[PDB]
């Protein structure tokens, strides 16, 4: 009937085209035609959020340049930023440029972003980083100068879930070991290259980011390091899953919402080359996984719970996590702000791998077949199911601000392996997804 | 025929940098007042960037530094520790100096900047001490003290220079070990430049006059010997000592030297425009040379 | 007004079962298990096994001295990034258990750690005379090994090869290394006035045009001659009439052994600038090379193969 002409100012009619081509019995249809070209045009970036409207038959562009300030949360309960953003270049085109010195534990940041939509589709958001960055890592003692740049991929489909193919190649300079380091730190200073190429899905099926009371959240990603065709330095296969949970039984609808959480996670060194057989060089400390803190297993420190070397925590391969929330509300007070109780017990066990198998090879022992390193995969999920695991609980006083979930909980640890450093009381938590 | 390129003669010595100090005090003993002309300049005047400069019209060749100059117009125990010696107040001796004169702005700043005003341009003293001031900060470090009971470490550091330079007889027609003939020049310019300042704020001074006879001996004699009343008498250019800076006298030489000086300190596109710059002053001297670059 | 901290005491007893360690990781077991001290220098990975001299200068006099100390101790690559201090030559006490391991020991308390009989004459005043050459090998020597390794495009293949190849693995970090090393040796190269002291702008001369590759080749060649003049005066060999080597002879042999080993190549010898090697071998009538071959007597008796 009225093809489109209106609000066409800056934006080009060829990406306004396919948005809504078939426009093609009488007394709903368009009703329900008009809900979904707004629900399209609203996951794009261009059009003013004000005035995202349309008269029935028979807005504008939003900016060109948005600075702002800003401070975004990261876990680290410092940060800032003073974004650069173009709202449009050819089509639905982007850029961006972040400069978050992030106060407490990174030190710098420059990311030359650019992001499009490809193929009149508005969500294959083939994104075109450039980083740079200096974090300060005060558990392992050293800091880490990322200097990389990657080729991102998403795609958010119509049911929640979402999808990525990105492309790392990073720099990863340890240079801070000047204070009492322990020599697994000395002996892993150094460079690398880690180009690699990771997957992240994630089916966010629930109501209140910052606070779930009834959805569930499955988050899986896939890294795979330096092999066959990318190559590197590092060569290693990773994974980790997540899987949320939350669900009110009953009394009013006063919000109960007993929830748990998990997480799993494996590191599996490889060759360097088109095989799966032939050496195999151990992880680094830059590839292992931390497990503690206020947010992924409280009771412990922001990166206690591993195997430690004195006083510097270095990773391991492979863990899992659990917890328990209850989430009661506050007494005589009703569906109020989001400040709420809460109980937890928070369990989850972290060991690294190791051969104790083979002792034939004598000299040059960094270099393990499949055989031997997947012996030692099996002997490392062997010792994570015998004994308890760390299993510390502990009360918190919740605050689902809009983005972040402020906490300041009081807990206990229970159970330990002698040199873990776990926390006890009054620590102050911070960040986007808790356990 | 020859004509060097030294500091101002503030202090009463020809210069206040020993490297040029020793140069002049050099060519005054060895050549005559008929040769050289002492043409008094600044370090950014010359191709070479490095002060003390010869230029010998006969080839036209520039030569920078101290050592190279005297490469020019040229037991074995004897050469052996003036090599030994040469090499030894060129490090360790100049960043003894350093320690006063040039970073403590308690002794920088009541003396030494206007000795270092009185023989500059009028725009220029805006940015070369700056530039000589870190460089003697530079070479001030690896010593551990900066500008400053924290006060042995002082008398410690003037010693581990002092008594390697003691039992040396530096100057007399018998003793220890008779060094050569031109590095005792060098020795007098350093320990000059060391002892004879005013130095509002004095510490090496009172140590010197009151552990080492030798060397206030040595430097009075030498300075009472081959430079009387201040130098004066040495054969400056055409008009004279502050007359000497008029090859490069021009309002737009001196404005050019200013620009670049302002402009190689720009915080990104600075460092490039200062590496080109001194590649194509390092190229235009090795021109001179007889040489061929790229 | 400072009180001390809560006195419920009711805090403690909670933590229930604590268990067995965790059992370090793979990385961590191999490379630094440990029988022995454990010196980590420059070296190569095949030299790391039976203690070849380093290619590092600054790590090669402190090796020396260790050996010549009647120590036994491994050797271990590293890259200057995992030490106390910025320079690498550092030391590492073998671990008391599997979760601890003393503090590292610097470049600078290496000869106070090693003591069995004697270690007196490997650190003491030297005499007033002998510092006046010992300021003519820390600074003429080891200007003319930095111009003529990092700042010279015909020794671009064995900087390559000894610094920027065992580090990344990777061409695009290979390049920043090599440049970042170059700046760094330009500018340390450039502060001695033997090379250069020219004045630009409130930074640093970081450039292969601020030092000259004339006055650095010289200063070293009237260097190695003084020193072969300083060593004709011996008598027993070595440097002071003393009959082992102290900290000179290993002072001086750290840029000998190198300077006879890497930079000593024959190719057409009309550029004029004769190899460090050559003039080593040259000084006076040989005095120097004799003396590095008399050092690899009390410090390597059992290794065979050196000169190239």
């Amino acid at each position: 009937s009225t093809l489109e002409v209106h609000g066409a100012t800056n934006t080009r009619r060829s990406l306004l085209d396919q948005i809504f081509k078939p426009v093609l019995t009488t007394l709903g249809q368009v009703l329900d035609r008009v809900g979904a070209a707004t629900k399209k045009l609203a996951r794009f970036d261009i059009f003013k959020e004000e005035g995202f409207g349309v008269f029935l038959s028979e807005v504008k562009e939003k900016s060109r340049l948005v600075f702002s300030a800003g401070t975004d949360f990261g876990n680290a309960e410092g940060s800032a930023y003073t974004n650069a953003v173009v709202r449009n270049i050819f089509g639905g085109a982007e850029t961006l440029t972040v400069n978050a010195s992030t106060g407490t534990r990174t030190r710098s940041a420059y990311n030359a972003t650019f992001s499009t939509p490809i193929n009149g589709n508005p969500d294959l958001r083939l994104s075109v980083e450039a980083l740079r960055s200096a974090t300060q890592k005060p558990w392992a003692s050293h800091e880490e100068h990322l200097t990389g740049a990657n080729l991102r991929l998403a795609w958010l489909t119509e049911k929640g879930d979402t999808h990525a193919l990105a492309y790392s190649s990073v720099w990863r300079q340890l240079t801070g070991l000047a204070p009492t380091a322990s020599p697994t730190v000395r002996a892993d200073a150094g460079d690398s290259l880690k180009s690699s190429l990771t997957h992240t899905f994630t089916r966010d099926r629930r109501d209140n980011p910052m606070l779930p009371q009834s959805g569930y959240l499955f988050r899986s990603v896939s890294e795979l390091a330096g092999w066959g065709p990318l190559n590197g330095d590092v060569s290693f296969a990773k994974t980790e899953v997540e899987a949320s949970g939350a669900l009110p039984v009953a009394i009013g609808k006063s919000g109960v919402s007993v929830g748990g959480g998990l997480r799993l996670g494996v590191l599996y060194p490889l060759p360097l080359g088109y095989s799966l057989t032939g050496a195999a060089q151990p992880s680094r400390i830059n590839d292992r996984f931390q497990l503690g803190g206020p947010n992924d297993v409280r009771g412990f420190k922001i990166g206690g719970l591993g195997p430690h070397d004195g006083v510097d925590a270095v990773g391991g391969d492979v863990f899992a996590a659990g917890s328990v929330n209850a989430l009661l509300p506050l007494p005589r007070t009703g569906p109020d702000s989001p400040l709420r109780l809460q109980l937890y017990a928070n369990a989850g066990r972290l060991v690294a791998l190791n051969s104790k198998g083979t002792d034939k090879e004598g000299k040059e022992g960094l270099a393990m077949d499949s055989a031997a390193v997947f012996k030692g995969v099996k002997s490392a999920v062997g010792k994570l199911t015998n004994g308890i695991p760390s299993l510390a609980a502990g009360v918190g006083l919740v605050y689902a601000h809009p983005v972040a979930r402020f906490e300041l909980n009081f807990s206990l640890p229970l159970v330990l392996r002698r040199g873990e450093e776990g926390r006890k009381g009054l620590q102050v938590g911070v960040g986007i997804s808790f356990l | 025929a020859v004509q060097l390129h030294v500091w101002g003669p503030a202090f009463g010595l020809p210069s206040i940098d020993a490297e040029c100090l020793a140069a002049i005090a050099y060519l005054a003993q060895t050549l005559g007042s008929a040769d050289y002309q002492l043409i008094q300049s600044s370090p950014s005047a010359v191709p070479t960037q490095h002060l003390p400069t010869l230029y010998d019209s006969r080839t036209s060749t520039w030569i920078g530094g101290f050592t190279s100059i005297t490469a020019h117009l040229h037991a074995a125990s004897a050469t052996a520790d003036g090599t030994a010696y040469t090499a030894f107040l060129s490090a360790h001796a100049a960043p003894l100096l350093a320690l006063s004169l040039y970073v403590s702005s308690a002794n920088y700043g009541a003396a030494t900047r206007p000795a270092y005003s009185a023989v500059l341009p009028l725009p220029l003293p805006w940015t070369e001490p700056p530039a000589v001031r870190a460089a003697m900060a530079r070479r001030a470090a690896h010593l551990g003290l900066s500008s400053l009971k924290s006060r042995i470490r002082l008398e410690e550091a003037a010693r581990e220079v002092l008594d390697v330079l003691a039992e040396v007889d530096w100057a007399a027609g018998g003793g220890g070990r008779q060094v050569a003939a031109e590095v005792r020049c060098l020795a007098f310019g350093y320990l000059a430049l060391m002892l004879l300042p005013d130095v509002p704020r004095p510490w090496l001074r009172e140590i010197m006059e009151g552990r080492y006879p030798a060397l206030c001996t040595f430097v009075r004699d030498f300075r009472a010997r081959v430079f009387p009343q201040g130098g004066k008498l040495l054969p400056w250019a055409d008009g004279g000592a502050q007359a000497s800076a008029s090859a490069s006298a021009s309002a737009s030489a001196v404005a050019l030297r200013f620009v670049r000086a302002v402009m190689a300190e720009v915080p990104l596109v600075g460092e490039w425009w200062s590496r080109w710059w001194t590649a194509r002053k390092k190229r235009e001297v090795l021109a001179s040379k007889g040489a061929k670059p790229a | 007004m400072q009180i001390p901290r809560p006195l419920q005491r009711l805090f403690d007893y909670f933590p229930l079962r604590i268990y067995e360690p965790n059992e370090l990781p793979e990385r961590s077991q191999q490379l630094t298990s440990g029988d022995l001290p454990t010196l980590y220098v420059f070296s190569t990975d095949s030299d790391a096994r039976l203690g070849l001299p380093s290619f590092n200068p600054g790590c090669l006099k402190w090796q020396t001295l260790l050996r010549l100390a009647n120590l036994d101790f491994r050797i271990l690559p590293s890259t200057n990034h995992s030490s106390p201090t910025g320079s690498l030559p550092f030391l590492l006490p073998p671990r008391t258990s599997p979760t601890a391991s003393p503090a590292p020991i610097p470049a600078s308390g290496l000869l106070s750690f090693a003591r069995d009989l004697d270690l007196g004459h490997l650190d003491a005043d030297l005499p007033p005379r002998a510092q006046a050459y010992l300021a003519l090998i820390t600074h003429s020597l080891r200007n003319a090994w930095l111009c003529a390794l990092y700042l010279d495009p015909t020794h671009d293949a064995l900087l390559r090869r000894l610094y920027v190849d065992p580090a990344s693995s990777s061409r695009a970090v290979r390049a920043a290394l090599l440049h970042q090393l170059r700046r760094a040796a330009a500018e340390q190269v450039a502060t001695a006035s033997s090379g250069g002291g020219k004045i630009v702008s409130l930074a640093p001369v970081d450039s292969a045009d601020g030092i000259d590759e004339e006055a650095v080749y010289r200063s070293a060649r009237d260097a190695l001659d003084a020193l072969a003049s300083l060593l004709r005066e011996s008598e027993t060999a070595w440097f002071f009439g003393t009959e082992r080597p102290g900290s000179f002879d290993a002072a001086l042999f750290s840029y000998t052994h190198l300077m006879v080993e890497y930079m000593s190549e024959e190719t057409e010898s009309a550029k004029g600038r004769v190899s460090l090697g050559r003039m080593v071998k040259e000084a006076g009538n040989g005095e120097l090379a004799e003396h590095r071959e008399r050092m690899l007597g009390v410090a390597w008796p059992e290794w065979d193969g050196y000169r190239r």
